[PDB]
């Protein structure tokens, strides 16, 4: 169907939307079901939660996925560390692309949530940051985003060649060689009239790498004074450089 | 460092 080997690869190792969004919801009312009102129920403190939980299920997807698990445990953790909040990033600008709207924010659950709501109940450093990612999903919304596009972002934020201390090198720049030219190859065969998608689709990475940093900034920031429940995985995460 | 949870999930 004028789609490469390798994407056709890189599809079968994505999860199940729906399966996903129901654990995960799940996750969450078996949450605030318990302390039914003592503790903090807050909103922002909700996302990180659920951020958390998004979290979880991309350290699953890289796990089974076809190169990177034939790396061994060091590198891996070594590229997810280093990539671990552009994919949560990455992720939520793909889903809003894919089942989004107007000024509706499309959550991991699979409820979408008013994007007014979402600006009123949170601080302006938040708001911003959110505003930032929906920018992307405007641009790539235009750019006709399609999944292909979107699991061929996913390898490439994830095998960086930029990462130091390495066990396998060859490897990760043999995958990001191996995904660049399947993207290449497809968003011209499949979308010919569009001169430069690849070119605008690459763009987008430094854009949802400084996005990453900011947010990354914030998190700790609240951190820093218990505006942050706790979340075994997105503050270790948070923990590998933070400096 | 050595990623506590991160390594009880990768291995």
């Amino acid at each position: 169907a004028s789609i490469p080997h390798l994407i056709l690869e890189l599809l079968k190792c994505e999860p199940d939307e729906p399966q996903v969004q129901a654990k995960i919801m799940a996750y969450l009312q078996q949450e605030q079901s318990n302390r039914n009102r003592q503790e903090k129920l807050s909103a922002f403190g909700l996302l990180c939660k659920m951020a958390d939980q998004t979290l979880f299920s991309i350290v699953e997807w890289a796990r089974s996925s076809i190169f990177f698990r034939e790396l061994k445990v060091d590198d891996q953790m070594k590229l997810l560390q280093n990539c671990w909040s552009e994919l949560l990033i990455l992720d939520h600008i793909y889903r809003q692309v894919a089942h989004g709207k107007e000024g509706t924010i499309f959550l991991v659950t699979g409820e979408h949530v008013d994007y007014s709501t979402i600006i009123s109940h949170t601080e302006v450093a938040f708001n911003n940051l959110l505003s930032l990612a929906q920018e992307l999903v405007v641009r790539l919304r235009s750019l006709q985003f399609d999944q292909r596009e979107f699991v061929c972002l996913k390898f490439l934020v994830l095998f960086s060649s930029d990462v130091k201390n390495l066990e396998n090198l060859q490897l990760v720049e043999g995958v990001q060689e191996q995904v660049n030219a399947a993207l290449l190859d497809y968003t011209v065969c499949n979308y010919p009239q569009q001169t430069e998608k690849f070119g605008q689709l690459l763009l987008r990475l430094p854009e949802i790498r400084a996005i990453s940093k900011q947010a990354e900034d914030y998190l700790y920031y609240k951190h820093v004074n218990g505006d942050v429940p706790y979340n075994n995985l997105l503050i270790e995460m948070l923990h590998a450089k933070r400096a | 460092s050595h990623p506590t949870i991160l390594y009880t999930l990768l291995s």
